[PDB]
């Protein structure tokens, strides 16, 4: 709630400042698509891969090392899927 | 109806069922399952414009063969099922001697009932 | 709900009477209100105020079948002093069918719900007179 | 059909993830771990009808630990009574830092 | 009964209704939809902290993956229909009747 | 400014679902739900809540809404409010603060339920020595422990993606 | 249900070591050194019964050995002592890795005047036995017994009693 | 639409049933069902026209709301008694959820809006898929918890099941939405069992499926979606249109034919309790669902409607069509009336 201190403080400076700037005066593409979806996909991937740090000490390493190659191993094929798939192209 | 002792594997057959008698070979059950296996054949050779009762000999005796191997592992499975069915029936008949009590067989020399004559 | 027919079967018939009707517009009512939810949730009568109409008319109608079905019960539960025989409610279910065909205003419709609503009745009367479990043991 | 390969092939895949009181990853407790030692240990191998009607009290134990629904009903009663008494004026409470 | 369920599991029911009643419109529809994803998020995250049950934690974060990729592919949907058609309303699918 | 901060947030948080579930604009309904997902993290990161709670306000206000404006936006706009969002939006609010007057001057609150009616403070726990961060441990799972589950995870992350191709014309 | 039975407050009185966290973390391994013999007892005692209002007497064991420890580093060498926790004071989060000359001093002082071997990394681990006075309890969780047992069916079984015993299909 | 790429989507549907099936904890339950959504996405949509487009549209917002309340259902669970075991709930709202989610999942009456409508603009591999799959996997669920479920819930919506699945269907002349209704009855006719012996609930589920089998690959010979083109294929051939025959009249459950073993089996033991109005109502509604496919046996194999010419230009080219497993199914779906003992098949 120390953080929400800040942002409301900052919230109602940038307000104060808005407010006095402006009361102040004195078609579509399928290959635009795809990005946002294929974004999303990877980006959950991520949330998938990203607390691995946290994971670095146990006592069964190799399979920590196992399953997270397989999880970028999974990450390269999809990528490499679409690459050779002709999809991601203009 | 559930385990009854689940350790229970998915195990399609226990080692418990070979004390029971397997069945016979020409059982009228396997042999209903040879006819509906020629019957499947005859009827194979009819979907397709191939002439009945020709040209399908080999699938004819395949037919017959996976019919009648598949139904002999089931009706081992069936005979198992209804032995272990009767096996536990009767444990607990004799687990339980006070639900159960011997009926007094009133013989009809007194037994009364009524007689509502057709007339 | 279960809470209301337990009120219409909580009365002894018997005669403890206009409770029996009053249970039975309850009855009415909510099935009524049933139906008119269904029917305007599937159709959408364009407008609102004719969805009103169509919620009123059903309500009325089903609620109109309960409280005659109540007091012919009633009626005929006082005259023939006999609170066992399922006929009484075979007059009810004719009763309720024949104000059902003067609502729809078809004879032949009126005719049919008094011979169904008469039987059914009359099942229900002796599934709760000689006891019928309906729906469950759940047990063997 | 409730197959069990899971159990046949010996991998404990399902097993750790399912229930408390299993071996977290670092070897702590969780919040209500006995009371469910003792349900279980009750209700082992029981068919769940007379583990209902034999279980039943650590089973209400355990569920008093979980969302603590009668504890939080005394506190209340608790806090409502003292509201109506100093409401009525009697003892301005010093149990708070003192006596 | 930790007083806060009460009202995540009334806006539990609050997205659930605006799910289900919607006009004209699917990105609405779906949105909610994610919306009600949210709200089963934190309600199943705040008992797992409240009960230290540290070993399924895995409960949020994967209900949260796998739905998220349901409202991927229900994108894909809307824009295949917005594709097939101008708009994406709730009309114009009048077609393949019941 | 008191001790209900968790209930505070409840409301606030129920404020936005029925702020957008009254059936606005998709990019009001949008910014509805970037309001509720602040409040639910400020929620979930009052119960502490550290890791996890920040965690997904990456993936849900840092990776879905942005494709939701996205194909939001690129479809259709609609440009004209209506009377009907707001008696809604009315009828969302009244329930809302009907529910907390009947927390407030009452004992419980009965949907089929008994809630007890103060901000909880209580239930929770009697400051443990962690050293650990239990949470932070609890997801430092899925590796050592998580074998079936992250593969089948990731299996129906890369069939998302083959599924997402064909649907937007394979290949 | 029977009511809670707890230690009044004319035993709940030790004189508690009243320094505060910086010199008492500054003071770990001569502590585990010179005391922590007894302290084991009262750990098992713990951990073996869950219940404090039972190892309270052992609590007061361990606090007077760190009472008596504290007065024996207060009485002999050295002084400088208060040097060493007053530089490991405004360190931040107290690495032992940042004032480590004061604690060379510290360590000739001890070995000069009181021996107090420190322990090597990592000896502070290394699950120990103790011997005991009270006996090691059965059922600690205060539960019933066991309801029943269930009826194991065994033996061999016969072929069964006329087939199927269904309407027809005999045998 | 590559063949790897249709056998690993396939392969995914496989192993989400299986993932169904074979956990003891509920987020594998949940992932098995939407797995199974994900992957049944594009077995639809293998044409491109609108109409597969807006039929996997409602299936994913029906199938998506349905496993939401899923997810709520197990959240209850966890609420009250908290371990993540397949098993007996503690709660009748929380089952009650729950089986309204998997009512939602497999079909019942207040929830059959999308049944006909997504079997109807989509080809008919992808409705055999669906129909077999989506309607095995959540049975084995119900098998799992039906120690613990409110019986008004499973009666009602079972005996609305199988009334408004009789009522639709007499209206109808295409096939996929006959064959949905049919869908809907026999749902019906397995939940109804449900809380007595669910060993006639997983017979029921094995017949209804070699059952659906025989008639979509009857319907996959020769392609045809109105009764005139079932006329036109009796023109072409002759055993099509005994087969259809008899895979119509065991459809309807008519005692020598091995379509009366599913309901007289359940008639049995459902009267060994005390519920007699209830399998007397049921039959006499398996009575109403007999007669559209009596009029598909009048409209293809016992009178002939007149046929269109270029049938002779047809007549020189045979069904050269691979089958997928036509005459062993038909004869095992149509001829097994004495093997009635081969229930004891499934404990
Ligand atoms: C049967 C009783 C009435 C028989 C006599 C009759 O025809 O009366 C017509 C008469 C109206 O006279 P009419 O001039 O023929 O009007 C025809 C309508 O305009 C005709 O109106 P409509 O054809 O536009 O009806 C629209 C609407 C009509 O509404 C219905 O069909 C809903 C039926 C629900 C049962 O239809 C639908 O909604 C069909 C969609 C699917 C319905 C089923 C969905 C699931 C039902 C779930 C029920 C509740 C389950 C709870 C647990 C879960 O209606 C009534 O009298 C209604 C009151 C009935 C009271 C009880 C009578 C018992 C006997
Ligand atoms: C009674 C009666 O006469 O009702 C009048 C009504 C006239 O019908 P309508 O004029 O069409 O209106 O009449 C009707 O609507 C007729 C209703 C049916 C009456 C059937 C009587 C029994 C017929 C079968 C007898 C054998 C069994
Ligand atoms: C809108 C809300 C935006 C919140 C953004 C995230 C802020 C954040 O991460 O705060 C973390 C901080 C506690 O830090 P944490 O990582 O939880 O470490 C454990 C104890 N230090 O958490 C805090 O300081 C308190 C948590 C937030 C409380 C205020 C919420 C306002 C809404």
């Amino acid at each position: 709630m120390n953080l929400m201190i800040t942002l409301l403080t900052n919230f109602t400076l940038a307000t104060l400042l808005v407010t006095i700037a402006f009361w102040l005066p004195q078609p579509f593409s399928m290959k635009f698509f795809l990005v946002a979806i294929t974004f999303l996909l990877f980006d959950l991937e991520i949330a998938l891969l990203l607390p691995l740090p946290w994971a670095s000490q146990t006592t069964n390493l190799n399979t920590m090392l196992t399953m997270a190659l397989l999880l970028i191993f999974l990450l390269a094929v999809s990528l490499a899927y679409e690459w050779t798939q002709k999809g991601l192209e203009w | 109806m559930t385990g009854r002792q689940a350790r229970a594997p998915l195990q399609f057959l226990p080692d418990e069922a070979r004390s029971l008698p397997p069945p016979k070979l020409t059982d009228p059950r396997l042999a209903y399952i040879g006819f509906l296996g020629y019957c499947s054949g005859l009827i194979d050779n009819a979907i397709r414009r191939r002439p009945v009762l020709s040209a399908g000999l080999h699938r004819q005796f395949l037919y017959i063969t996976s019919f009648v191997f598949v139904g002999y592992y089931l009706l081992k499975r069936q005979d198992y099922m209804y032995a272990v069915r009767d096996h536990d029936m009767f444990s607990y008949i004799k687990s339980h001697p006070e639900d159960f009590p011997e009926k007094d067989k009133k013989t009809y020399r007194e037994v009364f009932e009524e007689f509502h004559p057709v007339r | 709900a279960k809470t209301l027919l337990h009120q219409y079967w909580d009365i002894p018939e018997g005669t403890e009477c206009h409770r029996k009707t009053y249970a039975a517009t309850s009855i009415g009512g909510a099935s009524g209100l049933v139906v008119s939810a269904y029917s305007v949730a599937l159709k959408t009568p364009t407008s609102f105020l004719e969805g009103v109409a169509r919620t009123g008319r059903y309500t009325f109608t089903a609620a109109a079948i309960g409280a005659i079905f109540g007091l012919t019960s009633c009626i005929s539960a006082q005259v023939r002093e006999k609170p066992d025989d399922p006929l009484n409610y075979l007059i009810g279910g004719c009763a309720g069918g024949l104000t059902l065909g003067a609502r729809t205003r078809s004879y032949g419709i009126g005719a049919a719900a008094c011979a169904y609503m008469g039987l059914t009745a009359a099942l229900v009367k002796m599934g709760q007179l000689e006891g019928w479990k309906v729906f469950a043991e759940p047990k063997v | 059909p409730f197959f069990d390969v899971q159990k046949k092939l010996g991998v404990d895949l399902d097993h750790w993830m399912t229930i408390q009181s299993a071996e977290q990853p670092h070897r702590i407790p969780a919040r209500c771990h006995a009371f469910e030692k003792e349900w279980i240990e009750c209700a082992h191998g029981i068919g769940s009808i007379r583990a209902e009607k034999e279980c039943k009290i650590e089973f209400e134990d355990f569920r008093e630990c979980l969302l603590r629904q009668k504890t939080m009903k005394r506190l209340n009663a608790i806090k409502r009574q003292r509201d109506k008494l100093i409401k009525e004026g009697k003892y301005t409470p010093p149990p708070h830092h003192s006596g | 009964m930790s007083l806060v369920y009460m009202n995540i599991m009334m806006a539990f029911t609050v997205s659930l209704t605006g799910l289900l009643m919607y006009r004209s419109h699917l990105m609405s529809s779906l949105l909610c939809l994610e919306g009600m994803m949210l709200s089963l998020f934190i309600l199943a995250t705040l008992m797992i902290l409240n009960s230290h049950f540290t070993l399924a934690s895995m409960m949020p974060i994967i209900l949260l993956v796998f739905a998220a990729c349901e409202a991927a592919l229900g994108l894909s949907l809307l824009v295949m229909v917005s594709n097939t058609y101008g708009t994406d309303y709730v009309q114009n699918l009048n077609l393949l009747q019941c | 400014m008191m001790t209900y901060i968790v209930f505070i947030l409840s409301i606030i948080f129920v404020m936005g679902f029925v702020g957008f579930s009254s059936k606005p604009s998709p990019i009001y309904g949008g910014l509805g739900l970037i309001v509720s997902g602040g409040v639910g993290c400020g929620i979930v990161l009052n119960f502490g809540g550290s890791f996890l709670g920040l965690m997904v306000f990456l993936i849900y206000l840092g990776g879905m809404m942005v494709v939701f404006g996205y194909t939001t936006a690129m479809a259709t706009e609609q440009y004209p409010s209506n009377k009907v969002v707001l008696g809604t939006f009315i009828t969302g609010l009244l329930m809302e603060f009907l529910m907390v007057y009947y927390v407030l001057k009452d004992k419980e609150v009965e949907i089929v339920f008994k809630f007890n009616g103060m901000g909880d403070w209580v239930i929770y726990d009697t400051g443990d020595s962690g050293f650990f961060s239990e949470e932070a441990m609890g997801i430092a799972a899925l590796y050592s422990y998580g074998t079936w589950l992250v593969i089948v995870t990731g299996w129906s992350l890369l069939i998302g993606v083959v599924v997402i191709m064909e649907i937007t014309r394979g290949n | 249900p029977g009511i809670v039975e707890l230690p009044s407050l004319e035993d709940l009185k030790v004189q508690e070591v009243k320094v505060s966290s910086s010199v008492l973390k500054a003071a770990a391994h001569h502590y585990g050194a010179q005391c922590d013999k007894p302290n084991k007892e009262f750990m098992l005692c713990r951990w073996e019964e869950k219940d404090p209002r039972r190892c309270l007497e052992e609590g007061k064991l361990v606090n007077q050995c760190a009472l008596e420890f504290f007065r024996q580093i207060k009485r002999h060498c050295a002084e400088p002592f208060t040097e060493y926790w007053t530089c490991i004071d405004y360190s931040g989060l107290q690495l032992f890795r940042r004032c480590r000359k004061e604690q060379a001093q510290f360590d000739k002082c001890v070995l000069d005047k009181l021996g107090w071997v420190r322990p090597d990394l990592g000896e502070l681990s290394k699950v120990t036995k103790v011997k005991t006075d009270r006996p090691l309890p059965e059922n600690p969780y205060h539960s019933r017994a066991r309801p029943e047992p269930n009826p194991e069916v065994e033996g061999d079984l016969k072929p069964a009693r006329h087939g199927s015993r269904l309407f027809f299909w005999t045998m | 639409m590559n063949p790897i790429i249709l056998i690993i989507i396939l392969m995914t549907v496989m192993l989400g049933t299986i993932i169904v099936m074979i956990s003891t904890h509920w987020l594998l339950i949940w992932i098995g069902f939407e797995m199974n959504m994900l992957a049944i996405i594009p077995i639809m949509m293998k044409k491109h026209n609108p109409r597969a487009t807006e039929a996997s549209t409602k299936y994913f917002l029906t199938q998506s709301t349905a496993s939401m309340l899923l997810m709520m259902a197990i959240i209850i669970n966890l609420m009250f008694s908290g371990q993540w075991t397949v098993m007996k709930l503690f709660n009748p709202m929380a089952s009650m959820l729950m089986t309204m989610a998997l009512a939602m999942k497999l079909g019942m009456a207040p929830f059959h809006f999308w049944v006909p409508e997504v079997t109807q603009g989509i080809p008919l591999s992808s409705g055999l898929i669906l129909l077999t799959w989506q309607k095995l996997a959540p049975m084995s669920v119900l098998y799992q918890i039906l120690p613990s479920i409110n019986l008004d819930l499973i009666l009602t919506l079972s005996i609305l099941s199988i009334t408004i699945g009789g009522w639709g269907g007499l209206n109808q002349t295409q096939l996929r939405k006959i064959m949905a209704y049919s869908s809907i009855a026999h749902m019906g006719w397995m939940t109804a069992v449900l809380l007595y012996n669910p060993t006639m609930t997983l017979l029921n589920l094995i017949i209804y499926i070699i059952m659906t089998s025989t008639m979509f690959t009857l319907f996959m010979a020769n392609s045809t979606t109105t009764t005139l083109s079932l006329s036109h294929t009796w023109n072409k051939a002759p055993i099509m249109t005994i087969l259809v025959l008899i895979t119509l009249l065991s459809m309807g459950g008519l005692p020598p034919l091995s379509g009366f073993m599913p309901k007289w089996m359940i008639i049995q033991e459902m009267t060994k309790n005390d519920s007699i109005i209830l399998p007397t109502l049921m039959a006499i509604t398996a009575l109403l669902n007999l007669y559209f496919y009596m009029r598909l046996t009048y409209s293809t194999a016992l009178t002939m409607f007149p046929s269109t010419n270029n049938m002779k230009m047809k007549w020189q080219f045979p069904t050269t069509k691979r089958m997928t497993l036509l005459p062993t199914m038909t004869v095992l779906s149509t001829m097994l009336l004495p093997l009635t003992p081969i229930l004891s098949i499934l404990e």
